């Protein structure tokens, strides 16, 4: 919706890619300026660490995804 | 127009001194020269080509006003986008629906049907390249002097023996075989300057950007993301929240100009000009003077004006300055001092 | 739209001052030289009587001279 501007209600992790086809169909020019960051589970499960990072630079992140984040 | 067509090539004969010396005016001391006619076609291009889209739109702007497809809040609205579309000229100052600068001319202010210039323009160029080679005198090509040359006028006489016996495209085919019109003799006498527009205008930039203005630089794009601060379960932004905003924009100037500029100037929400309304509550805006609308507020002071009351407006819509995006204005705060 | 030579942008002939390689030589410079040559509204037609007969096309009569 940055460059191609749909209403914020009618966009979700959905036909986003299908509406992207309508965005590229309505215009390819501004469509060639909007970079999208492709993502995947097992592109987020494929990163790991061993030895020390699991509790020191990995677990403490999901600690901060808690409503009582200093307590846990 | 027809009359004007043959009449202003006869007002051309009023503008030539060639038969004036042979109908009894001033003696020649001003004999003509050679080269100019390769660059005289340039001078015709500033006159006859410069007026073609301008005089077209104002009649077309008048008609959709006249048949009532343009409501009476849309005149200066409809006046300028076609000057950007058809002419590619822009206004140097934005105009509200009070000014009516179409009325500033002669013929709109005094009721003339202004399409009379196009008909005469079309028939005029179909004639001249097809006839006056046999006008018995051609030095300079504008000296097709039918005065002392009968022979060319008798091919012209096939239209001249007629009144309103019928339409004019039969009078057109009495001369050059024209049946509706042709834009080709326009294109043909500018065909030496069609390619010459790739001689001194070879270095190519095609078209124009159809939305630039010299005041577009002072407009600020504001970008609202309701799915970022309030997220979901939030209220649906509509034209009220448009109207809430411009009131709260007008806020920021009053708070600026008396706490910083320190004199009172009044502001309505209508001074906050709204352009390119998008669902994502995104639009480029700028503010003007209240009703000295010839002059607008310089953006350089608006940038500090927002940064003074930036904290005022996010909680005016439950937002977080990442849903108050300004693209040139960003929050510069937050030093922490937790330890004693 | 204030850079076109005129007020409303019709004729750009006064922009022929910086857009030229060349071009010179004026047209009739006798625009007031008939004012003191003094052909009135019927001597201009007595002279234009000879204008179009050299084109061969006829001239105007019957009211063109009389009632006016």
């Amino acid at each position: 919706i940055n460059g191609f501007d749909l209403p914020e209600g009618n966009v979700t992790q959905e036909n986003f890619v299908d509406m992207q086809q309508r965005c590229n169909a309505s215009d390819p020019a501004a469509y060639a300026q909007l970079v999208f960051q492709t993502c995947d589970i097992n592109a987020f499960l494929s990163e790991a660490v061993e030895g020390t990072g699991l509790a020191f630079i990995v677990f403490t992140e999901a600690i901060t995804k808690m409503p009582l984040s200093p307590l846990w | 127009g027809f009359h004007e067509a043959v009449g202003e090539i006869m007002s051309l004969s009023a503008a030539t001194p060639k038969h004036l010396k042979s109908i009894g005016l001033l003696s020649p001391d001003f004999q003509e020269d050679n080269e100019t006619e390769i660059n005289f076609l340039l001078k015709q291009a500033l006159t006859i080509v410069g007026t073609l889209p301008f005089t077209y739109m104002l009649e077309k702007w008048r008609w959709m006003v006249f048949k009532g497809e343009i409501p009476k809040d849309q005149w200066m609205k409809k006046w300028w986008e076609m000057k950007r579309e058809i002419v590619g000229v822009v206004e140097p100052v934005p105009h509200d629906e009070t000014y009516c600068d179409p009325a500033s001319l002669f013929h709109v202010s005094n009721d003339y049907s202004f399409i009379r210039y196009y008909t005469r323009t079309l028939y005029q160029f179909q004639f001249q390249e097809a006839l006056c080679q046999a006008a018995k005198h051609e030095g300079p090509l504008h000296k097709c002097d039918i005065s002392n040359s009968t022979e060319a006028g008798q091919k012209l006489f096939n239209m001249l023996r007629l009144g309103k016996s019928e339409p004019w495209t039969l009078a057109l085919e009495n001369v050059v075989g024209a049946k509706n019109m042709n834009v080709r003799p326009l294109l043909n006498y500018f065909e030496p300057l069609f390619t010459w527009l790739k001689d001194q205008n070879k270095n190519s930039f095609v078209g124009w950007s159809t939305d630039w203005s010299p005041y577009a630089d002072q407009s600020i794009k504001v970008r609202i993301s309701l799915k970022s601060a309030l997220g979901d379960k939030a209220y649906e932004w509509n034209d009220n929240e448009m109207y809430l905003f411009r009131s709260s924009v007008a806020y920021a100037m009053r708070q600026y100009f008396l706490k910083v500029k320190n004199q009172m100037i009044l502001f309505g929400e209508e001074d906050v000009r709204v352009a390119n309304l998008k669902p994502r509550i995104s639009f480029n805006f700028f503010v003007t003077a209240p009703k000295n609308v010839s002059d607008i507020i310089p953006r350089t002071e608006v940038e500090k004006a927002i940064r003074m009351s930036r904290s005022r407006i996010n909680d005016a819509f439950r937002l977080n300055d990442n849903s108050l995006e300004f693209l040139g204005i960003q929050p510069t705060l937050g030093p922490p001092n937790q330890p004693p | 739209a204030h850079l076109l030579g005129d007020m409303w942008g019709r004729f750009w002939t006064n922009l022929y001052s910086l857009t030229v390689p060349f071009g010179q030589k004026p047209n009739i410079d006798v625009t007031d030289a008939m004012v003191d040559q003094a052909w009135d509204a019927q001597r201009i037609f007595k002279e234009a009587e000879k204008f179009f007969v050299s084109v061969g096309l006829p001239n105007m009569t019957q009211g063109f001279w009389e009632n006016s």
